[PDB]
């Protein structure tokens, strides 16, 4: 990049000589440094999974919240730092919100990707505020594409997935849900393989213990959006760190 | 070194005696600069052509 | 032929004798100096990264043949890049000691020289002096000194320094070999660097070290438990889990200060308080009060 | 260096120096202990003083008879955030006719929290809050930091040699959660007691406690009722 | 917008008795394509050569020569962006005027009324100033108007200007040619002769637009005519 | 020096400076060439074809999802080249402004209107030091209500002409004159040539040729209003189709 | 030759040389003596660039 | 008696700085790592240069103090070979202690522009930095760094074994 | 292999004989500028051409034309080509000409000095009264702006050939002959790798291979498996974007 | 040492010459812009070489003038660029007082306004007193006046009161000037005479150059 003494590295409504800010690039390496979130689509709903750092052992489930339910059938698995996470939340919480009780049927997620998207761009040109140093996904199930899972980085990209991961092993994730077939499987299968990819990136010795916050919005829940139920997240860890061993 | 003022002389003479003849240079820079380091022999050097430039200008 | 060295002698010009070509005095100094071992158990945390280096520069020079079984081609240089003190030159001395691994201390501003031209030539001096060792490594500390090209530059800007960065890449193309001498490369800013310079392939492995972790942090102050006393009343991972993420280097430097309040006393032994007033002494003071930010 | 000059402007360490440099503001301050039991959430605060002949004053600032604080960090930094507390209690009041659920209040404090972290240069909020809240759902302790995540936790204690009192939570991590309002207090200032050396010991003057639950209203007993709780010594041994 | 913004001012005086960056301003209505506007008084003419250089463009619409209304019409000089807000601008004036007076709006008005928009844009921030020049042409109340409108603000009322690349050459022929109250054949003339003192923009028909204001309104000319007028000049 | 080099402040927002145009605006054209998208754009008589290069950068990506032609009113339909992370940002935009008239006007907005009010607001941008200008180029295709099947292209910097073809990419220069040569020996122009033309010249300069899941063709056909995605059976008919010309 | 310098803008006179240079070299890929009107025109674009291209550089 | 005598700073700087050079032996008995670097910054005036003579004195180690003004000198690279050559030999002398006084001669910010260039500097600055702890463990020879600006200093310097803990001498307090 | 042709012209086709551009009318171009976004194969295809004709190469370090005695960097210049004329029929190969090519200067130091020099005499015998009669000169450069207004002028650097980075035909075939001297597991995914591919560069292309060996060795594998190509292009994909972006289409 | 600001012309460059002479100290001279010159690393060089110079030639003050200069330009004309800005700055601190700590010299710095001087340079206890002119009245201006006019030529035409009165409360160098340039203007007659007619002329070129009436006439 540059580290020039008088902006373009310290504003963001400056270019570079061959376009790019430095800026959103620093944001960039954030999602990299903490643990991941995985979502894949399914066709009968949307299946998410985030791993959540024990870092204190005097915490409960809802602490450090990387999953968000932005509507009853709409989800948000974030990976990176938590702060630019929950502003991606609150816009995100009321664009939904508006549209289910207004329109009355469920949001196609290809615009809602793209509208999001847009407010995080909007402020990366802008220099008086910054850059999101988050990497975030959005998944629903819908009457009108059926599941659709969008992934928008820290630049206000915009892509869709059949299966991500965002976070400090992308490339190990990634690779995983290549080799599986959860493009168009089942939700319920889905719950365990989206747990186990998560074990393989957690480590005994870069992490002690961690507590899997999954989301259902799938064929169990009725395409309701929940955080997952207490039996059911158990059943798909305890799958996870068998199966490896 | 020595030898750099030395060369401009007397091929800038050859012209004066067989005149009128034309001394073309066919690019004057990296001679003509308007800055000289002037510490290290190589700056010196480069100073000590242009010095003889300049005199031999109004010689012919 | 050229580029040897013959004598001849002054009171007439007669070969005086023939002697081998060899390099300048400053290149003897970059020559090898060793590091001691850190061993792998020993330096803690970051364990999948310590697969990472070892994997990449030490097995291809010393498990060769594992390498050749593969049918790769070994690493033309690697890079080591995060934040500091996430243990990046730290796990490389520990792979130069066990192995035996040709380690060239090179200081990065040391290329660059007062004499014009010849700094570069310097540069040629060192990669030639790791062709004849290779495999080798050749340790290079902070490259914004190999130098940064985006030169427009008529007012000043030396262009020793130029040539230096340029001279890297003329050696590094496969024309002049450095397919089996690799490069460690370490910078804490990548954010002032080319890609001419970095960037995939012309120093293949691109290797992270991300911030640590509570594991981590367990590992490393349990092998500093040892050898110098430590509190039960709080231990770094333990202090960790109340604030957020620090680096390794902080994590020892805070528990050598926690002791030296401690030896100052005339105590070998440690309180939570030592401890306490270590986050106290790395942050700065101006107005010392506690009861302001009461 | 050159990205921690505005919070604008990223750090390629992953999280800005700046969000970094708010924490310690907090750590500065108050040792303060935060537990819940089910049925009431309690916030043991030590007081300071500026001055020798001067009678130390609560670092519990009200939010509300439903909903409280406790700071750590700057007294003026809690208040600001406070006021913003105390009006959506008010709200709160009209709307449902209930006590705002203690998990939505905390969001909506971190979506203030987020602003400054936002804007060029400005400063985020360098309190942290130990929030006790009775709702629906039952008592809850959070942890709101200089960032805008929030924590939710079982017992944490934030402030200057608050791992002591850490260790204390972790001990009887279960024990809080069962047992009655008076012994709930009694473990919190046991806890806030070991930050401090064996020499420096709690007394009535400098105890401030905030109880919040289901059967009472945020009160606060500055030496209203601290002496019967005051009553045993455990320490951690330096 | 979802931010703090900008309001200082990017221009600051100088000890010389200058502003800035309208001088850097200067240097860009130069380095556009020819643009002249002449008065005749009998109809006003604006006449621009626009570098297109391929003639891959279908404008049946958009030109540098653009009718804002029904009798007022614009031409500019140098750089198309910061033409594309100003023409958008005089459109909306030319309605605001509609409404109350419903006859379009008046040359000597509507160039007081951008030059306090443009003295803004200089004097704000998060604005700053154009390097457009602006030719505005109008025939209304029995009478043809020609004004000149700077990248400052600044208006200058002209029987014959000339702005774009080469413009000290224009000014200085149009001197010698033409002299003040002549006809509307010489107007016309001289104005192809402005663009053809040096063209280079490839040399078709459709790199030229010429629009005239007379009695009956504005229109914006076909290319083919303004080829014939270009055809005399040699 | 030159594209870095204050006057003013004009290398960090947008004043003029001594090159006689706006470096942050300059920066802003560069930016193009950095997404790795380039288009070729042929106005038929019959339809008015884009064909674009499709980043695909994953293999994990479902190819409905990911595109970058968007459908902006039932009228016109777009491309978007240049850095994607200001793609997503202009398109949205733009919605805003074609449903603005959608409502008063009570019917479909014209191509020509449509790039007006949008350029317009690319010029804001530009013209504007809250903000930098965009780093993309939205180019439009669409049946005009009488004028016929129009092609017209707004700037990142915001200025709008009508084009028989236009090029802007990567190679911005190169394309536009390999497409001159096109339109100059004149095969006429069907649905099938027109876009033949168009995805020819796209390849050729690059030199690459595709796969139809990497390029994408969006037309706008007097067969109906509506924008569409043809898909790449159909897509993959007209790669074919290049052979044995002309 | 009128139709050739007519549609750029001036070019230094060892730039008009180089594209006239790049002509007879395309002449000599096809392997002919004669270079076409493709040839010359193609070449002639080249090199120099930025002469058809006023395209988001309107003037 | 100028500097105030025994301050809160004076009193912190030499716990880090005096307690090695005088003995060694209890450092290894208690088994601490022995310390590197003491970062001292502040505006002018807030005595960065006053505290390290009054503990250079009392350690009664020997003292070289330098300006880095003379260690840049000619052109880039000369000034270089004195940075190193002097080091390694203080590095060799045991109980060691330099103060190098106020570096942003060899020490300020690392850019260039390509109108310009702080390269000259940088060589040198890069030079010392590098030598500090070195690739090698570290010795128990003591440096500090009087700095006049806490914006100039790149991230490499800043690393705990070439910078323990930063005291701010910063208006005194 | 298309922009290899442009090259092809100019360096292999006077050295057999000038007579087929002399046939034309006109006089075979001088020095060839290889231009092209960080990473393609710049330097690569002076190189590659050179060694498949099989003429006299001469490759050259252009830091080690510069030293600090001066006019010694006056004579190597003239020196490189006058060999190279000797021994016609020749290639002159000087990689990274950013080196010799200097600004106009005159504020400079002594550096920059004896780089104008270089600069001077390269012109004269280039393009000037002297001429090469069928050395050709091949220039790589990663962008060039650093060099002098009149080198950068064209009829000294007559030919402008841009070298786009690897097509999705390219990276295809690219990627196989590099996995060739590489122990197969029985693998497909070179598809997957083009799919996957983003910034790709001719470097890049190299090195996804090159990873996968070491990742294989994790693996718990003697030859390279199916994972690790897998693993290897997302990898390189994620660091080259985050940590900076190139220059793409350099002047 | 003493800072000297406030109005600039108050005679702040005389004072020193005056004040040398009484004490008996050796008066070095040297500019602050000559300090940064083409040359690279001979800028502390020198710097130090002038601090050494004061110190052996025993009692001595030395003169800074005009070292208001390195400050207020950034030059852009030296090959030694910003660094070596940088570098000289330090140096002079360094040898002032610094770890060097040298006596009997004191510096007397000539400034327009040390709210315009480097604050680097600038700081409280190196300089123990700071000393800030007034705008020199009418009554002042008198005294210096009667001497100017010992020191030239003698006449009842010489009118010193009416030139003094007319100007408004402004420096003791128009005093200087307005002499200066009567003598020079006698030249241009072909006159050895310097009368009220020289004078009356004079103050009118006096007065606009240094600050002119007219604009601050409206403001009062």
């Amino acid at each position: 990049m540059s580290s020039i003494g008088t902006g373009y590295d310290l504003s963001a409504s400056t270019f570079s000589p061959d376009g790019r800010v430095f800026q959103v690039e620093y944001a960039m390496k954030a999602v990299e440094n903490s643990s991941t979130a995985i979502g894949i689509r399914c066709k009968d709903g949307v299946v998410f999974g985030v791993e959540k750092l024990v870092l204190s052992k005097l915490y409960e489930e809802g602490s450090n919240k990387r999953l968000f339910n932005v509507d009853r059938h709409v989800g948000m698995a974030v990976a990176g730092l938590l702060a630019d996470a929950r502003s991606l939340a609150d816009i995100a919480r009321e664009e939904a919100s508006n549209f289910r009780s207004n329109f009355g049927y469920n949001i196609p997620l290809k615009h809602l990707a793209d509208r999001v998207a847009m407010y995080v761009h909007a402020y990366t040109l802008y220099s008086a505020v910054r850059p999101f140093g988050c990497s975030f996904m959005l998944g629903s199930y819908s009457v009108n594409d059926g599941a659709q899972l969008y992934m928008i980085d820290p630049s206000g990209v915009s892509y869709g997935y059949w299966g991500c991961a965002i976070g400090k092993a992308r490339q190990a994730a990634k690779t995983e849900i290549e080799k599986l077939q959860m493009k168009e499987m089942t939700c319920r299968d889905v719950v365990k393989e989206v747990a186990k990819i998560i074990y393989i990136v957690h480590d005994e010795v870069k992490d002690k213990a961690f507590e899997l916050e999954l989301s259902w919005v799938g064929e169990l829940t009725k395409g309701r959006h929940e955080i997952v139920p207490k039996d059911v997240r158990e059943e798909a860890e305890k799958y996870a760190k068998e199966s490896l061993k | 070194l020595g030898e750099g003022p030395r060369m401009v002389r007397d091929v800038f003479r050859l012209a004066k005696e067989n005149a009128p003849a034309i001394i073309f240079i066919d690019e004057i820079d990296a001679i003509a600069t308007k800055r000289f380091d002037a510490q290290t022999g190589a700056d010196r050097e480069v100073q000590r052509i242009l010095l003889e430039l300049l005199n031999q200008m109004d010689g012919f | 032929k050229p580029g040897d060295l013959v004598g001849v002698n002054k009171d007439s010009y007669l070969i005086l004798e023939t002697l081998p070509t060899e390099y300048d005095s400053r290149v003897k100094a970059m020559e090898v100096d060793e590091r001691p071992t850190e061993q792998y158990s020993d330096i803690g945390g970051l364990d999948k990264q310590i697969q990472e280096l070892v994997e990449a520069i030490v097995l291809p020079m010393n498990h060769k043949e594992k390498f050749e079984n593969l049918g790769i081609q070994p690493p033309k240089g690697v890079l080591m890049y995060g934040p500091p003190g996430t243990g990046k030159t730290l796990l490389a001395r520990a792979c130069a000691a066990q192995t035996k691994a040709t380690f060239l201390k090179l200081a990065g501003p040391q290329l660059v020289q007062m004499f014009i031209g010849d700094g570069a030539k310097l540069v040629r001096d060192a990669f030639a002096l790791a062709k004849e060792k290779a495999p080798s490594i050749i340790f290079i500390d902070e490259l914004d000194a190999i130098g940064t090209k985006r030169f427009d530059s008529e007012k000043a800007g030396d262009r020793e320094v130029q040539r230096t960065m340029l001279e890297l890449l003329n050696q590094l193309d496969g024309f002049q070999p450095n397919t089996q001498v690799k490069v460690i490369a370490a910078t804490n800013r990548v954010d002032i660097l080319d890609p001419a310079l970095l960037r995939s392939g012309r120093l293949d492995r691109k290797i992270e070290f991300p911030m640590p972790n509570e594991e981590a942090r367990a590992r490393i102050m349990q092998i500093h438990s040892r050898k110098m006393n430590v509190s039960p009343d709080v231990n770094y991972e333990e202090l960790a889990r109340c604030t957020d993420d620090f680096n390794g280097a902080q994590c020892k430097a805070v528990c050598v200060e926690a002791g030296m309040i401690a030896l100052r006393r005339g105590a070998t032994e440690l309180t939570h308080e030592d401890y306490m007033e270590g986050i106290l002494e790395v942050q700065a003071k101006k107005k010392a009060n506690l009861q302001y930010y009461a | 260096n050159q990205y921690d000059n505005d919070v604008t402007v990223w750090s390629p360490q992953g999280r800005i120096h700046q969000i970094e440099y708010a924490m310690e503001a907090v750590k500065q301050g108050s040792a303060t202990v935060g537990l819940k039991s089910k049925t009431h959430a309690v916030l043991v605060a030590l007081k300071r003083a500026q001055s020798e002949l001067a009678a130390h004053q609560k670092k519990i600032l009200h939010v509300d008879n439903h909903i409280g604080i406790s700071i750590a960090g700057l007294t003026a930094d809690a208040r600001l955030l406070c006021n913003f507390m105390r009006q959506e209690c008010l709200d709160s009041r009209f709307v449902f006719d209930r006590p705002l659920p203690v998990s939505r209040l905390v969001s909506l404090i971190g979506s203030k929290t987020q602003i400054p972290t936002q804007r060029y240069g400005r400063r985020p909020y360098g309190v942290g809050l130990l929030i006790a809240g009775y709702d629906d759902m039952g008592p809850h302790v959070f942890q709101t930091c200089p960032s805008a995540n929030y924590f939710d936790c079982r017992a944490m204690s934030i402030g200057a040699r608050s791992q002591s009192a850490r260790t204390y939570l972790e001990r009887h991590m279960s024990e809080f959660m069962q047992c009655n309002l008076d012994e709930l207090v009694k473990h919190g200032l046991r806890a806030l007691r070991e930050t401090l050396p064996a020499e420096q010991d709690l007394t009535t003057k400098n105890v401030s406690i905030g109880i919040v639950g289901k059967d009472l209203e945020f009160t606060i007993y500055d030496d209203d009722d601290v002496s019967p709780f005051l009553d045993g010594l455990e320490e951690r041994p330096q | 917008m979802a931010e703090r913004g900008y309001s200082f001012s990017l221009t600051t005086f100088s000890p010389s008795g200058k502003l800035v960056q309208i001088e850097y301003a200067l240097a860009a209505v130069a380095g556009g394509a020819p643009s002249v506007g002449i008065k005749a008084a009998n109809g006003v003419v604006l006449a621009t050569e626009k570098k297109q250089k391929s003639i891959l463009y279908d404008e049946r619409s958009v030109h540098k020569v653009e009718p804002i209304t029904k009798h007022i019409g614009l031409v500019y000089s140098g750089m198309g962006p910061d033409y594309r807000v100003l023409v958008h601008r005089a459109r909306k004036l030319a309605q605001q005027y509609y409404l109350v007076y419903q006859e379009p709006i008046p040359t000597a008005q509507l160039v007081q009324r951008v030059a306090s928009v443009m003295q803004e844009y200089t004097q704000s921030g998060g604005v700053r100033p154009f390097g457009v020049s602006l030719l505005i042409c109008g025939w209304n109340e029995g009478r043809p108007y020609l004004f000149q409108s700077d990248p400052s603000g600044a208006y200058f009322a002209w029987k014959a200007t000339a702005m774009g690349k080469n413009y000290v050459n224009g000014k200085t022929f149009l001197e010698k040619r033409y002299n003040e109250d002549l006809e509307l054949e010489d107007a016309i003339h001289t104005a192809i002769l402005t663009l053809k003192e040096s063209f280079e923009g490839q040399m078709t028909e459709d790199n030229i637009e010429v629009g005239i204001c007379n009695e009956a309104g504005f229109r914006r000319l076909t290319p083919t005519e303004v080829r014939d007028y270009l055809a005399a000049i040699a | 020096m030159s594209r870095g080099s204050s006057a003013g402040f004009d290398r960090h927002i947008t004043i003029f400076s001594p090159e006689g145009r706006l470096y942050q605006v300059e920066y802003a054209f560069k930016a193009i060439n950095q997404g790795g998208l380039t288009s070729v754009a042929v106005r038929g008589k019959d339809c008015a074809v884009i064909v674009t290069q499709k980043k695909v950068p994953d293999k994990l990506l479902d190819s409905s999802t990911v595109t970058h032609l968007f459908k902006i009113t039932e009228n016109i339909g777009c491309v978007m080249t240049g850095m994607t992370a200001d793609s997503r940002s202009q398109v949205q935009r733009a919605r805003y402004e074609a449903a603005n008239w959608k409502y008063k006007y009570g019917y479909e907005i014209p191509v020509d209107m449509l790039c007006k009010r949008i350029a317009d607001i690319s010029q804001v941008y530009t013209q504007n030091a809250e903000m930098r200008p965009l780093g993309c180029c939205m180019i439009l295709i669409g049946i005009d209500e009488e004028q016929g099947p129009q092609v017209y292209k707004c700037d990142p910097a915001g200025y709008y002409c009508g084009f028989k073809a236009t090029a802007a990419g990567v190679k911005q220069t190169e394309s536009t004159s390999f497409l001159e040569k096109k339109v100059k020996k004149k095969f006429d122009w069907t649905f099938e040539q027109t876009v033949e033309t168009a995805i020819t010249c796209l390849s050729t300069v690059l030199s690459i040729d595709f796969k139809p899941s990497e390029i994408e063709v969006g037309v706008v056909t007097v067969e109906n209003p509506k924008f569409r995605i043809l898909t790449e059976a159909e897509i993959d008919a007209h790669l074919v189709a290049l052979a044995e010309r002309d | 030759l009128e139709d050739y310098v007519a549609r750029p803008d001036k070019i230094s006179g060892a730039d008009i040389n180089s594209i006239c240079q790049e002509s007879g070299m395309l002449a000599v890929r096809e392997n002919r003596y004669i270079v076409l009107a493709k040839d010359f025109e193609k070449a002639y674009k080249t090199v120099i660039k930025k002469d058809e291209q006023e395209h988001e550089f309107y003037k | 008696s100028d500097v105030g005598g025994c301050k809160e700073q004076i009193e912190k700087l030499r716990e880090v700085v005096e307690t090695p050079l005088l003995h060694p032996e209890r450092f290894v008995n208690l088994g601490i790592e022995p310390p590197k670097g003491v970062l001292l910054f502040g505006p002018p005036g807030t005595g960065k240069t006053l505290c390290a003579r009054a503990v250079a004195n009392r350690t009664d180690a020997c003292f070289i103090p330098v300006i880095g003004s003379e260690l840049v000198q000619k052109y880039v690279g000369e000034g270089a070979r004195m940075v190193r050559e002097l080091f390694e030999m203080a590095r060799t002398k045991k109980a060691c202690l330099i103060f190098f006084d106020e570096i942003d001669a060899i020490g300020g910010a690392r850019f260039d522009d390509g109108a310009g260039g702080d390269n000259e500097v940088q060589r040198t600055m890069l030079e010392l930095i590098n030598q500090l702890d070195g690739f090698d463990p570290r010795g128990n020879i003591k440096v500090l760094m009087a700095t006049n600006r806490p914006d100039t200093l790149d991230p490499a310097l800043m690393r705990p074994g070439r910078l323990d803990r930063k005291i701010e001498f910063s208006l005194p307090d | 292999s298309e922009q290899i042709r442009e090259l092809r012209e100019v360096i292999e086709l006077p050295l057999t004989n000038p007579e087929l551009f002399q046939r034309v009318g006109i006089i075979p171009p001088k020095g060839c500028l290889l231009y092209g976004p960080p990473g393609t194969g710049k330097t690569l295809l002076a190189r590659a051409v050179a060694s498949q004709l099989d003429c006299n190469f001469l490759k050259v370090v252009s830091s080690s034309i510069v030293d600090k005695y001066i006019g010694e960097s006056a004579r190597l210049i003239r020196e490189m080509f006058n060999y190279a004329r000797d021994h016609q029929p020749c290639i002159i190969f000087m990689d990274e000409i950013d080196a010799i090519g200097g600004r106009r200067f005159s504020e400079g130091t002594s550096a920059d000095r004896e780089i104008q020099r270089t600069l001077m005499e390269l012109l004269n015998q280039m393009d000037g009264f002297d001429t090469l009669h069928r050395v050709k000169m091949i220039m790589a450069t990663n962008r060039p702006d650093t060099l002098d207004p009149a080198l950068l002028r064209p009829g000294r650097l007559d030919r402008k050939i841009h070298i786009d980075l690897p097509n999705e035909q390219a990276r295809l075939d690219i990627l196989k002959i590099h996995a060739g001297p590489i122990t197969k597991h029985g693998e497909i995914d070179y598809e997957a790798i083009v799919k996957l591919s983003d910034g790709f560069n001719g470097a890049d292309l190299r090195n996804v291979c090159t990873e996968a060996g070491m990742f294989a060795i994790r693996a718990d594998h003697d030859f390279v498996v199916q994972e690790d190509f897998m693993k290897a292009v997302r990898k390189v994909a994620d660091s080259k974007k985050l940590e900076s972006k190139l220059d793409y289409k350099p002047v | 040492g003493v800072i000297l600001y406030g109005p600039p012309g108050t005679g702040k460059t005389l004072l020193a010459k005056a004040v040398a002479n009484q004490t008996s100290a050796t008066f070095l001279r040297v500019v602050g812009s000559e300090l940064i010159q083409k040359y690279l690393g001979d800028g502390p060089k020198l710097v130090r070489e002038l601090f050494r110079v004061a110190e052996e030639h025993a009692p001595s003050i030395v003169f800074i003038d005009e070292i208001d200069a390195i400050g207020t330009k950034r030059y852009d004309s030296n090959s030694g660029g910003e660094r070596e800005i940088q570098r000289t700055m330090l140096e002079l601190l360094n040898q002032l007082d610094g770890f060097d700590s040298r006596g009997d010299v004191k510096v007397i710095m000539a400034t327009n306004r040390i709210e315009t001087l480097d604050p680097a340079l600038i700081r409280p206890g190196r300089i123990d007193r700071k000393i800030e002119f007034p705008l020199p009245d009418e009554k002042t201006k008198k005294r210096i006046f009667q001497i100017h006019t010992s020191r030239m030529t003698l006449a009842d035409d010489v009118t010193l009161d009416d030139l003094i009165m007319a100007k408004d409360d402004l420096s003791g160098a128009d005093i200087k000037a307005i002499c200066t340039e009567a003598g020079l203007m006698a030249l241009r007659e072909r006159r050895m005479k310097v009368t009220n007619e020289d004078f009356k002329k004079s103050k009118e070129n006096v007065l606009y150059k240094k600050q002119e009436g007219t604009p601050e006439g409206l403001y009062l």
